């Protein structure tokens, strides 16, 4: 209850058309349960930082592989999104259309 | 009430506790050759309902703050009634090409 | 190398192929004709030069 607002200010970032303007807040409100259970204030650190790690990634996963058509081990989910993040160079440095042939040097790896 | 007596109806059926689910072949779930899937509308509306209801369950299963339960009840009814007749509940459920999703109605 | 150019075809497609057709859609009945002054209608028989 004391943290229900911090769940909005983190979650609402990700609700940006992502799947809906709403639902990620309520999944953050369940990530907050694991956070409240493992709240090691006995290290010294603050619940702001706790939320910035754990509750943020509960908010991320709430529509990463949850609510999709498809779901995989998570390294192989967000790696598809590493490529979309890298494409921000491609679309302006090769800079007319995207080319997997450029992505091969930007990943140092074979396409297949 | 006279029509209920003469036909076999019961008033509990106004306020249900179970959503029946549209058989997949009426919303025909299959893959496509282009590595894409038949994920359309009468499938995705049930994803949103399943997710909201699976939160409402977990919140009761853990006995959470009743705020989060009250909001998820309201969000569940919103998603059930939009799955039934999308738009009519003064709002519609949509996807990235702006459009509403096709309802059961 | 605008011909030997390639393009990605999205994940799910390695290659695409085309053919183009010069369709010689001849004079026939049921096809439609007109003149400039708003006369518009179907070709309703082909008549021998003397059937006229």
């Amino acid at each position: 209850e004391a943290n229900l607002r911090l769940v909005i200010s983190i979650a609402k970032k990700y609700t940006n058309r992502g799947l809906q303007f709403l639902d990620l807040i309520q999944e953050g409100n369940i990530g907050l349960m694991k956070a409240v259970d493992k709240f090691e204030y006995r290290r010294g650190y603050k619940f702001s930082t706790y939320a910035t790690w754990w509750i943020r990634q509960a908010i991320t996963r709430s529509i990463a592989d949850q609510a999709r058509t498809i779901r995989i081990p998570v390294h192989m989910i967000e790696t598809i999104n590493k490529l979309n993040r890298i494409s921000r160079q491609m679309l302006q440095e090769m800079g007319r259309e995207p080319t997997p042939e450029e992505l091969a040097e930007r990943m140092l790896m074979p396409e297949d | 009430l006279e029509a209920f007596v003469q036909s076999g109806n019961k008033p509990e059926w106004m306020i249900l506790t179970v959503l029946p689910v549209l058989p997949p072949d009426l919303r025909p779930l299959v893959p496509l050759d282009g590595g894409r899937f038949a994920t359309s509308d009468l499938n995705d509306l049930y994803r949103r309902v399943i997710n909201r209801n699976n939160r409402l369950k977990r919140l009761l299963d853990l006995a959470a703050p009743d705020i989060i339960v009250r909001n998820e009840k309201r969000m569940l009814q919103e998603a059930v009634d939009a799955l039934l007749d999308n738009g009519r509940r003064g709002r519609a459920i949509t996807g990235s090409n702006k459009r509403p999703l096709k309802s059961l109605a | 190398r605008k011909i030997t150019q390639g393009d990605d075809l999205a994940p799910g497609v390695l290659k695409i192929v085309k053919v183009y057709l010069a369709v010689k859609r001849r004079i026939q009945p049921g096809d439609k004709m007109a003149g400039r002054h708003g006369n518009k209608g179907v070709i309703s028989k082909i008549n021998p030069i003397e059937d006229m």
